[PDB]
């Protein structure tokens, strides 16, 4: 993650991220809607950050320091490149919608009035199809990756040296190899909870209540399809 | 510090996300309670033992029976959650959550936790339940359920008032240490 985004999403809520004087001239329901919207983006930043820890820190690190067999690193981090492309493009769109909503002269005061459209384009068409195939592959290879990491740790002392080394920083406390895999697997199931609570406070504009209602159904259809496509692979 | 893993399971509105947020922050969120929980690694010190406790939630996976079991690998303790203001959530514990938790996590300690114990003295809760010929889950009903499902123990708490929240997580650590 880059410092600019880290600071823009450092606060524990939208009400705390914007200036209090900006918050002051806003209806309570708007504040409630913005808080859940801010959280959807904040967790997407952390999701993309988790994927960068897997690709740059763990996956690349093993390739450039260790002597592992071919196909072993891919078995540990399946679809991490394709997942990173999906979520970094999504985050880019979320951060741009927020930047466009900034008040002139400010870098923290914003109100995102239209989210549903962004969510519909993301969870429908070829972009939904690519997430469905990527999450069915990831989750079917999830168990195998956990067993492959435990096999490498309980047999290679050069692997334990590498793991102890890269995960030593305090910032990676909750971001070990196995934690990263479950964090990615659970991500998809967070969206319906987020979208339903945004929808809950988006009845003001009927165009927006409909867009978010459509997007909620699109996400649930994607989740049901990924769930059906999963069949655990054993090594 | 030994690393142990905790997973909280239970129906949708049992307050499991609220319980994990309140413990991982130490206080009740005074401005905004997050909709979701990612993960947290707790630095718990129970009975002189320093343990690193990974906290995980299953919220949002109750409808996806093939995605859900993926939170179970290497679990050291299961927090089986139900809401005291919802006798129906307690009814699903022995026939929905228990068979699954014992299949994917054999020999793993299960602590049955009754969330929202504050609502036992809430007038709106007692009136809403009475209309559907019901009342809040009694302490003896919860204890009887833990006895029946073979739970390691039974605990109650209230994430709203933080009462009993620390004792649950210190006890979950003790349960995860027993080999
Ligand atoms: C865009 C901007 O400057 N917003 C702001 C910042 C601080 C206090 C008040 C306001 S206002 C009057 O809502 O635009
Ligand atoms: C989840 C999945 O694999 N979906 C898939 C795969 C191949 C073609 C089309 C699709 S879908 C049903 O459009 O998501």
């Amino acid at each position: 993650s880059m410092e600019m985004d880290e600071k823009d999403f450092a606060a524990d809520s939208w009400s705390l991220a914007v200036d209090s004087s900006f918050l002051q001239q806003h209806k309570k329901e708007v504040m409630k809607q913005q808080d859940v919207i801010y959280e959807l983006i904040q967790t997407e930043l952390h999701h993309v950050r988790t994927l960068k820890i897997m690709t740059r820190l763990f996956r690349t690190g093993m390739l450039e320091e260790l002597h592992l067999e071919p196909g072993v690193v891919q078995g540990l981090f399946p679809c991490v490149d394709e997942l990173s492309d999906i979520h970094t493009r999504f985050l880019s769109q979320l951060l741009e919608r927020r930047r466009q909503a900034l008040c002139p002269g400010s870098t923290r005061n914003f109100v995102i009035h239209r989210l549903g459209d962004l969510l519909i384009s993301q969870f429908s068409g070829p972009s939904a199809e690519q997430m469905c195939k990527t999450y069915s592959e990831f989750c079917s290879r999830h168990s195998k990756a956990l067993k492959l990491y435990k096999e490498l740790y309980a047999r290679d002392k050069r692997f334990q040296q590498f793991i102890r080394k890269v995960t030593r920083p305090a910032v990676l406390k909750r971001h070990g190899v196995q934690e990263c895999i479950l964090l990615v697997t659970q991500r998809i199931t967070k969206y319906p909870l987020l979208i339903s609570r945004i929808l809950q406070h988006s009845h003001g504009i009927e165009e927006e209540r409909q867009d978010l209602t459509t997007a909620l159904g699109l996400v649930k259809e994607l989740l049901s399809n990924v769930d059906e496509g999963i069949y655990q692979l054993e090594k | 510090a030994i690393r142990k893993k905790l997973v909280i399971v239970g129906d949708g509105a049992c307050g499991k996300t609220c319980l994990l947020i309140v413990f991982s922050k130490d206080q009740f969120p005074e401005v905004y309670v997050p909709t979701v929980f990612e993960n947290y690694v707790a630095d718990i010190e129970v009975d002189g033992k320093q343990v690193e406790l990974a906290l995980w939630d299953t919220a949002g996976q109750e409808d996806y029976d093939r995605l859900r079991p993926l939170s179970y690998p290497d679990t050291d303790v299961i927090l089986m959650c139900f809401s005291i203001d919802s006798p129906d959530s307690l009814e699903n514990i022995p026939e929905k959550w228990t068979p699954e938790v014992k299949h994917f996590c054999p020999n793993v300690p299960i602590i049955l936790v009754g969330n929202k114990k504050d609502l036992r003295n809430d007038e709106h809760t007692r009136r809403e339940l009475a209309k559907m010929k019901q009342e809040p889950v009694k302490p003896e009903e919860g204890r009887d359920m833990a006895n029946r499902i073979g739970a390691f123990g039974y605990m109650e708490c209230s994430a709203k008032t933080k009462d009993g929240v620390r004792e649950v997580f210190e006890m979950a650590t003790r349960a995860a240490l027993q080999a």
